[PDB]
């Protein structure tokens, strides 16, 4: 496949600032669930 | 046969008004099939190649003879060895000759 | 001069090579399998119970306490 | 039962169990070969330069590759319609006992001469005794003569259940409004383990199956105690 | 009865920009509306009944 | 069209006969006969056949098919 | 405009991007429920305190993988997506019905999540048997809202099987016949009249299941002179045709990744493969008792079923040889769809031959209700669907969005994935000969170390799904427009572009005979 | 024909081929098949 | 654009549909007369000049291996080492103490018992069991 | 013109299998998992009657 | 209707990081619903 440039290029920097929020949004929630499993 | 399939392609390549739609579509059908164009199709093709003043179709022609090849390294000096007085005749320069070979 | 190598079926020539070392390396593997397993597991139920006492089986097990029963 | 880090079958303790270890060898060799040949064939696809792009005639290579699995399928299936049928065959039981499932433990019946009945209920783990084992072991085990053929019968007074004795090669689906029929020979005493093996609801893995074989001299003297 | 299909034809295919389930006039409007919030209002009742049944 | 219809003559339907065929092949061979009984609703005579000695069947075969006397 | 768009759509394009919207979301809740199954088991002893629990959450992992993840990405996905490019066609046959077979899901999935809230849930598995699942063992709503969000799912299924068939038969090019339509087109048509056949029969039974728990019928109950076990002939004579249907849109995919990433024209034997699918989907429907072999049927209907069972081995075989045959001589392009392609040929093979060990009613005896039958079907199903479902959405990503994926990400992604898988299911092989029941919230000691690798194997798997977020994110986020991709000639889905304009084939293809 | 200046053409190059052959056909001079060369000439 | 014929790079397509370059200088349009002419006369520097025009990158620029296995199998290992902080979080928050029967005493005790009882006497366990010198085979 | 690859191919290579082998070690040995080894070679029976 | 890369989408992608909250909340929001499920049935 070809393809253009990228119109909004992701840095590196970026990347790990969006890897990081996405592990979080699945790994916080779950992770106080399962934490506060005794309370339940 | 053999010598069939082989004539057919000399004669494909030898039409003197070959276009050059018809000089790809030789060369991109032929590198289908299961086999290393023997050096009468190759000089054939790179005969089209200068009746269509395309002297890098000719150099791209040399390129997927030794790429056919695969690892039987001893197909492509055997095909140039043949194709020598060609070569000099039309003044094509090998892919190594113009360091394309990298 | 360079002789002509063979230019047609280099493909084909490969595959069929392969494909019957892929047998001969079947056929060796059945040899292994055969040794290393099936014929192990049958010798091991056959020596095993060629002299198995059942009773004197029952009376160790009891006399270690493991029945309800006995 | 089970041990630690085991990989296959439990240690066969019926002849039918036995014939269903040297099925398995038979067969898994089968699997290993065709799942090992595909690996191989992918690879060698992968590993050369060499090309061949233009249409491939399909005809003579589809022959193989429908007689070859056919024939192999037929070498499955020969020696496991034999055990099937071996599984089957008459046999004149001596003795048999039935088997109710209930939501969560098993009752036994031992009804071809006294009414015997009894249940038999998972020992929790804070009332193991040292050395007895977590989930399996039960209060009332399942007496058995050894080197017998016993006709077991299964149903179920509520939900399904499924009653199980991986060792002797044994599991048969406790239903309610049917009874069910399976044959037992232990060619050993000792202590055989099975759990229920439908899912039944909150206790499914609660409720085991624990056979203890005697020699028939015992066997006759648990029956004539139990008066 | 008469054939008045013709007039049906006329009044379906004017170019006013309508979707075929507003092209009868306002009366189609009062249907959608009855159904949209019959359908969205039956919706919340229903989750509704859904956080009651989700406890004693 | 036709290519459909040779697609299932060669695809399902020969596949089904060569089936069939392995099941019946399997499955051959002489079970043993049952022990004669002259029941009289069997091997029924009101009148000679036409054909031999009046007391065989057409395609008799002395294997499986007893006379009213029995087994052959 | 957003709700007439959103809402209101009769585009196949649309409704395919909800369906996958859709899916992706529910895998989500599907992989969260696994989690929770391997962290109940990833130690000896109880975790959640609550057997009941555990068994509502076994139950609804499977739903929510087959019923809201897998066949709404595979076939309201990619089918709405590619069929009618792929055909020239300009939409579906009925697109507005389309869109109530997208629109019935969200209803579906709602009644699921209503099953789990109320009362203590529906521990019932994906299989509902009679009396665990009737209106003593499981009084109260529970399993009446997951008998009507099943109701939903196959009215959904149905309507769209009509869709894709009519589509299929009627609206290709005048000189198109059906053996001139890739194999993906014919995986779905073959798909479609399974579910046709099948759903109907599972709503039968479910509807039966209805009415003994509230109308006082006795089709299943022994008390009125009915019968567990007719249920459970109703429930696998509709389940052995689902997992066929889970799998063919999966074996159209990989034929035509790898097809493409051979750089071939031409899938190896298309005639093969067309008879192998409609093999596959004819045996599918005489096999259904192998789910069976341990319910006390006669002797001979055993001997019937083992030897059926191991006849699908033979079409299957074809396909995955032909696939093979297909990569031989082709110029191989390494992408991240040609790995998900690769790891489904050999992990599909796998599973497959796991299946014909099962196919065995006397070995059957002893691996039924055990861990052998949940690694057989996470092998075949679980990895096979996956792999195929993750190849088609690498491959035509760019199709359906304009943006291509980071590769090397993609290859990571497939990495992380494949290692996570058999870390997680390969160990349940021995758990099952070993005989480890399945639907089991703990177990005897002896099996401690294989649930303990198989837990760590499902984390692997974890991290490969929230990678797999971020790298549709960067895609997205970094907006490389696609200009060309090659072979066009022989894949028509690409002709009109990437995104191909909301309408499409406005002016049909020319096509002589 | 076509209403405008280009249509994709599927060609069929032999009787029974289940490939077919995809391109867009431009306005102007005749353009071939790129599997059999058969050519096509768009005619708005 | 992607109704027009392009421009590919492919071992299996060597003569692509139209040239790598397509609107030409003066420069490179006296170069292509002189292409008409004997290509003896055509120097070196000429000779690559043709090739650069007609095509993107020579077979050998096309096939070269990358480094690019080294960041995918790296990476790989990343996050898989990443899960294992994730499974320690977990033994440490998440799960409580295992069942007493895993204590050392229990295992010994549970492990005469199992050879008492024969467990596995053929090949799995107690097979394993010297019982007339009793220790470990 | 060299890549992401060939500029830092070796270090993501070296570091992930040097961060990877050392926190599943840590994981598997340090923090209590019972992996229940067989007692085969290992297990001193003791008496339980 | 809009048509194009980042317009055949009920969402936006004008934006990046607005796109990372909305695939934070949507894909979330999924995983996260079992977990909670739970709870509830826990809290009973
Ligand atoms: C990548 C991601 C990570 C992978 C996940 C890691 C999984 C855990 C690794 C397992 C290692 C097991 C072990 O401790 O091995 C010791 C074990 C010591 O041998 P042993 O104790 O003498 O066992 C001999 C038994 O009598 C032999 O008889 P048995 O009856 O005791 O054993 C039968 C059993 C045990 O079979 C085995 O021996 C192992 C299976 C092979 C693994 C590959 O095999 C099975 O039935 C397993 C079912 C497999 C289904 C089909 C799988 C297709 C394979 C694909 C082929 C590709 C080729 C490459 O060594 C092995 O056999 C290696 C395994
Ligand atoms: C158990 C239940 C089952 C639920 C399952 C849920 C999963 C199914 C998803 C199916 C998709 C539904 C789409 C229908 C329309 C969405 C309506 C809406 O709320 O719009 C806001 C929202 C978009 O926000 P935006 O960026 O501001 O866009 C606005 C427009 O650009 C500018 O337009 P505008 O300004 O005219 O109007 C926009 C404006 C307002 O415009 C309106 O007038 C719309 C009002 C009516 C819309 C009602 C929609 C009903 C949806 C039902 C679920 C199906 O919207 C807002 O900003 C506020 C609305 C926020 C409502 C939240 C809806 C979230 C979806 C459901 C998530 C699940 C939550 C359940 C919780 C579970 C707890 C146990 O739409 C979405 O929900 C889109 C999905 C979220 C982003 C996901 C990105 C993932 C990408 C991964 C790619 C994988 C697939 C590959 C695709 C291939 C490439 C082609
Ligand atoms: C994608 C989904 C899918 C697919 C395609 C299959 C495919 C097969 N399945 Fe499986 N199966 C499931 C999903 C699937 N299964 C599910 C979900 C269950 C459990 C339901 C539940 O209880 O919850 C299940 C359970 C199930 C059982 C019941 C076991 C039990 O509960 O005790 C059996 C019994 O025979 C079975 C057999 C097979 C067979 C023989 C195939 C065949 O179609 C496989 C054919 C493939 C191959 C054989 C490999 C490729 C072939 C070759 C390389 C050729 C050469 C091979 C040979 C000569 C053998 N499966
Ligand atoms: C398609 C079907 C499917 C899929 C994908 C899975 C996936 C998984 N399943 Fe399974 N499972 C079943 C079907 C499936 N399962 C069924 C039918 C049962 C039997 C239920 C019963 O007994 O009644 C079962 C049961 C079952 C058990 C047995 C429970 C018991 O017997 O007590 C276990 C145990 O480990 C398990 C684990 C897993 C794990 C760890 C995953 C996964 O974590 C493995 C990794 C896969 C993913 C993480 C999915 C990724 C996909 C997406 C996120 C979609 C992305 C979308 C786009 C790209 C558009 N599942
Ligand atoms: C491969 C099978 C094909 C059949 C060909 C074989 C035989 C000849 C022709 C058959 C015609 C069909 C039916 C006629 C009646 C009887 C024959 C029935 C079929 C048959 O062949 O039956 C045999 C007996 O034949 C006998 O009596 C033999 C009887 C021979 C004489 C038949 C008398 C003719 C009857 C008159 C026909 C009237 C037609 C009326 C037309 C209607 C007009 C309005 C069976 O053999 P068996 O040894 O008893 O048992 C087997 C033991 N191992
Ligand atoms: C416990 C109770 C649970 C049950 C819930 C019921 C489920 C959903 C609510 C149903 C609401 C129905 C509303 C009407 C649907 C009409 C569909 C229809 O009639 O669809 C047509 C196509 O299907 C055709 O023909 C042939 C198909 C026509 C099918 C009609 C509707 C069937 C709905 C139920 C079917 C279950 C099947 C029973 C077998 C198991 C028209 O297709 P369109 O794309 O619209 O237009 C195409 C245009 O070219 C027409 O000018
Ligand atoms: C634990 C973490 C370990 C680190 C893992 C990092 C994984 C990502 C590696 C970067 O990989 C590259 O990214 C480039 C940049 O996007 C891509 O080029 C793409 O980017 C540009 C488009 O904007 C163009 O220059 C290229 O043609 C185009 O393919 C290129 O394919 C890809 O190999
Ligand atoms: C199956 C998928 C799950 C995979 C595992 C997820 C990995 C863990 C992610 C982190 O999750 C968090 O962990 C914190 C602890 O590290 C918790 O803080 C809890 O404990 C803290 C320290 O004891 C307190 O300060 C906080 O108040 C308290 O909520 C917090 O709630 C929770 O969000
Ligand atoms: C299972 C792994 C791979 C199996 C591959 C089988 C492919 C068989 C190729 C048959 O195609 C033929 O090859 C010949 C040239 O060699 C040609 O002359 C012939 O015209 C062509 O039809
Ligand atoms: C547990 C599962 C493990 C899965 C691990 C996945 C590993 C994938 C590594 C990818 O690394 C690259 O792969 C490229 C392709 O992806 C190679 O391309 C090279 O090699 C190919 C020939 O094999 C050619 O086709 C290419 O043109 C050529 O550049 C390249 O050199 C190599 O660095
Ligand atoms: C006849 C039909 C279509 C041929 C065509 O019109 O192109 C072809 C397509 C697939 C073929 C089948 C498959 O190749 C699988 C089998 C291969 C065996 O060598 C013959 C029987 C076998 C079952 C084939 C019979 C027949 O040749 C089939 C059914
Ligand atoms: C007079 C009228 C003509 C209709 C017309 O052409 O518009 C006739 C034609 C056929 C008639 C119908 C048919 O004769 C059948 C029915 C006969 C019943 O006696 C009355 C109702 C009934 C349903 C009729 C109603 C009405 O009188 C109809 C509709
Ligand atoms: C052109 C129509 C193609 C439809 C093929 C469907 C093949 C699957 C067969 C299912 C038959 C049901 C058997 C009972
Ligand atoms: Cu009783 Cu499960
Ligand atoms: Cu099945
Ligand atoms: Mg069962
Ligand atoms: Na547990
Ligand atoms: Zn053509």
């Amino acid at each position: 496949i070809t393809a253009k440039p990228a119109k909004t290029p992701t840095s590196p920097k970026e990347q790990a600032i969006g890897l990081s929020v996405t592990f979080l949004s699945f790994l916080l929630p779950a992770g106080w669930v399962l934490y506060h499993l005794d309370n339940y | 046969t053999d010598e069939e399939f082989d004539a057919r392609w000399v004669t494909y390549f030898n039409k003197p008004d070959i276009d050059a739609w018809e000089l790809r579509k030789g060369m991109n059908t032929l590198v289908g099939y299961d086999l290393v164009p023997e050096p009468k199709i190759i000089d054939a093709a790179l005969r089209a190649c200068r009746r269509l003043n395309d002297f890098a179709s000719a150099v791209r022609i040399l390129e997927v003879v030794k790429d056919k090849a695969g690892p039987h390294k001893e197909i492509y000096p055997y095909v140039i060895q043949e194709l020598r007085p060609t070569l000099n005749e039309l003044g094509i320069s090998t892919p190594e000759e113009l360091g394309l070979d990298k | 001069a360079l002789a002509k190598p063979q230019m047609r079926g280099l493909l084909a020539r490969r595959l069929r090579f392969h494909i019957v070392g892929a047998f001969m390396v079947s056929l060796g593997f059945a040899t292994f399998y055969k040794f290393a397993v099936a014929e192990k597991r049958k010798k091991a139920y056959a020596d095993f119970y060629r002299n198995y006492d059942s009773m004197k089986d029952f009376e160790e097990m009891r006399k270690a306490g493991i029945f309800q029963s006995a | 039962m089970a041990y630690p880090m085991q990989l296959g079958f439990q240690d066969a303790t019926s002849p039918i169990m036995e014939e269903l270890l040297h099925f398995h060898d038979h067969t898994l060799m089968i699997v290993f070969l065709i799942s090992s040949l595909v690996l191989y064939i992918i690879s060698l696809m992968l590993t050369t330069k060499l090309t061949h792009t233009s249409t491939m005639d399909a005809q003579e290579v589809e022959t193989i590759w429908t007689i070859l699995p056919a024939i192999i399928l037929i070498l499955i299936a020969l020696p496991s319609l034999r055990i099937l049928y071996m599984m089957d065959e008459i046999n004149n039981p001596s003795l048999t006992v039935k088997t109710m499932g209930h939501q969560w433990y098993w009752s036994y019946e031992y009804t071809d001469y006294e009414d015997l009945s009894f249940d038999s209920y998972m020992i929790p783990t804070s009332e193991l005794k040292p050395g007895e084992l977590r989930l399996l072991e039960v209060d009332n085990r399942v007496v058995l003569p050894m080197e017998m053929t016993i006709r077991m019968l299964v149903s179920s007074e509520d939900v399904l259940h499924s009653w199980a004795v991986p060792s002797l090669g044994l599991k048969t689906d406790a239903i309610p409004g049917r009874l069910n029929q399976t044959t037992l020979m232990s060619s050993r005493p000792g202590l055989y383990y099975g759990q229920c093996s439908e899912i039944c609801g909150s206790n499914h893995s609660f409720m085991p199956i624990v056979l203890e074989l005697v020699p028939l001299k015992y066997f006759e003297k648990w029956s004539a105690s139990m008066l | 009865f008469e054939n008045r299909v013709a007039e049906k034809q006329k009044l379906f295919q004017e170019d006013n920009g309508l979707p075929v389930h507003l092209k009868g006039g306002a009366t189609d409007n009062i249907l959608y509306r009855v159904t949209m919030t019959l359908c969205l209002g039956g919706t919340l009742y229903s989750l509704y009944c859904l956080g009651w049944a989700s406890f004693p | 069209g036709a290519r459909t219809w040779r697609f299932l003559t060669f695809g399902l339907a020969l596949p089904s006969v060569a089936l069939c065929t392995l099941n019946s092949w399997l499955h051959s061979g002489h079970r043993e006969r049952p022990a004669f009984i002259p029941y009289h609703h069997l091997r029924i005579r009101t009148k000679p056949f036409s054909w031999g000695d009046g007391n065989h069947t057409f395609f008799h075969n002395p294997r499986v098919n007893p006379l009213p006397t029995g087994y052959e | 405009m957003f709700i007439n768009r959103w809402l209101f759509s009769t585009n196949h394009k649309d409704i395919g991007t909800l369906y996958l919207l859709f899916g992706a979301w529910a895998g989500m809740v599907g992989t969260a429920l696994s989690l929770l199954i391997r962290a109940e088991l990833g130690q000896p002893g109880t975790l959640l305190g609550d057997d009941q629990i555990y068994n509502v959450v076994v139950t609804a992992h499977a739903f929510v993988m087959i019923f809201f993840m897998v066949m709404p990405i595979m076939i309201g996905g990619f089918g709405n997506w590619l069929v009618p490019l792929m055909i020239g066609a300009p939409d579906m046959a009925f697109p507005r019905m389309n869109n109530m077979s997208f629109w019935l899901l969200p209803p579906s999935f709602l009644l699921l999540l209503a099953s789990s809230m109320v009362e203590a849930g529906a521990g019932t598995g994906w299989t509902v048997y009679p009396p665990l699942a009737g209106n003593l063992a499981h009084a109260g709503a529970s399993v009446d809202l997951t008998i009507f969000s099943l109701h939903l799912a196959g009215v959904s299924s149905i309507l769209g099987a009509i869709n894709f068939i009519t589509t299929i038969i009627n609206m290709k090019p005048p000189a198109m016949s059906q053996y001139q339509t890739p194999l993906f087109v014919w995986s779905v048509m073959i798909t479609a009249v399974l579910l046709l056949l099948s759903l109907p029969v599972l709503a039968a039974g479910i509807t039966m299941l209805l009415t003994d728990r509230n109308l006082n019928t006795t089709f299943f109950d022994p008390a009125g002179g009915g019968d567990p076990i007719l249920y459970q002939h109703l429930f696998w004579f509709f389940g052995h045709p689902e997992v066929y249907i889970l799998i063919l849109p999966g074996f159209g995919m990989i034929s035509h990744i790898v097809t493409y990433y051979s750089g071939k024209k031409e899938p190896f034997g298309y005639m093969g493969m067309v008879w192998a699918m409609m093999s596959i989907g004819f045996l599918g429907f005489i096999v259904w008792a192998h789910h069976m072999f341990t319910v006390g049927m006669d002797v001979d209907t055993r001997a019937y079923f083992t030897s059926a069972t191991m006849i699908i081995a033979i079409p299957t075989g074809v396909k995955v040889f032909s696939w093979l045959a297909t990569l031989h001589g082709g110029n191989i392009k390494w992408s991240p769809a040609m790995m998900w392609a690769l790891g489904f040929i050999f992990l599909f093979t796998v599973g497959g031959l796991t299946g014909i060990v099962l196919a065995n009613s006397s070995l059957d005896i002893v691996l039924h209700d055990t861990y052998y039958v949940v690694a057989h079907f996470h092998y075949v199903l679980s990895m096979g669907a996956v792999f195929a479902i993750m190849g088609g959405f690498v491959h035509w990503f760019p199709l359906f969005s304009g943006y291509t994926l980071n590769d090397t990400w993609a290859k990571i992604h497939f990495a992380i994935m494949f290692v996570g898988v058999n870390m997680t299911f390969f160990p349940q092989h021995f758990l099952g000969l070993s005989g480890m029941p399945r639907r089991y919230s703990d177990y005897p000691d002896a099996y401690t170390m294989w649930n303990t690798i198989s837990s760590m194997g499902s984390f692997i798997s974890l991290t490969a799904v929230m990678l797999m977020v971020f790298i549709i994110w960067e895609a997205f986020a970094s907006k490389r427009e696609v200009l060309t991709v090659d072979l066009t000639t022989t894949n028509l889905e690409w002709l009109n572009g990437c995104p191909p304009p909301y309408h499409t084939f406005e002016e049909p293809t020319y096509v002589n005979l | 024909p076509s209403i405008t200046n280009k249509r994709i053409v599927g060609c069929i190059c032999e009787e029974d081929n289940s490939t077919v052959i995809w391109f867009w056909l431009h306005k102007g001079e005749a353009q071939r098949c790129p599997s059999c060369g058969t050519h096509y000439k768009l005619v708005p | 654009d992607y109704a027009l014929p392009s421009y590919v790079d492919r071992r299996d397509y060597p003569l692509p549909d139209v040239a790598h370059v397509k609107n030409l200088s003066a420069s490179q349009k006296a170069l292509k007369e002189k292409e008409k002419a004997s290509w003896s006369s055509l120097s070196i520097d000429e000779k690559v000049e043709l090739y650069r025009l007609k095509f993107k990158e020579s077979f050998a620029e096309m096939n070269r291996s990358t480094n690019e296995w080294k960041t995918v199998v790296g990476a790989a290992m990343f996050f898989i080492g990443f899960t294992a902080l994730l499974l320690i979080w977990e033994k440490h928050y998440v799960y409580g103490p295992i069942p007493h029967t895993f204590e050392e005493e229990w295992v010994a005790k549970q492990t005469k018992r199992m050879l008492d009882m024969k467990v596995a006497p053929i090949q799995g366990f107690s097979a394993k069991w010297d019982y007339d010198k009793n220790e470990w085979k | 013109a060299p890549d992401f690859h060939d500029k830092y191919g070796n270090a993501v290579l070296a570091s992930g299998a040097t961060f990877c082998v050392a926190v599943w070690v840590y994981m598997a040995t340090q923090i209590g998992i019972e992996w229940n080894p067989s007692p085969v070679g290992r297990v001193t029976p003791k008496e339980w009657r | 209707y809009e048509e194009g890369p980042g317009k055949n989408i009920p969402f936006s992608v004008e934006n990046k990081w607005r796109l990372l909250a909305m695939m934070t909340l949507f894909f979330g929001s999924g995983f996260a619903a079992p977990f909670f499920i739970v709870r509830h049935q826990l809290l009973k």
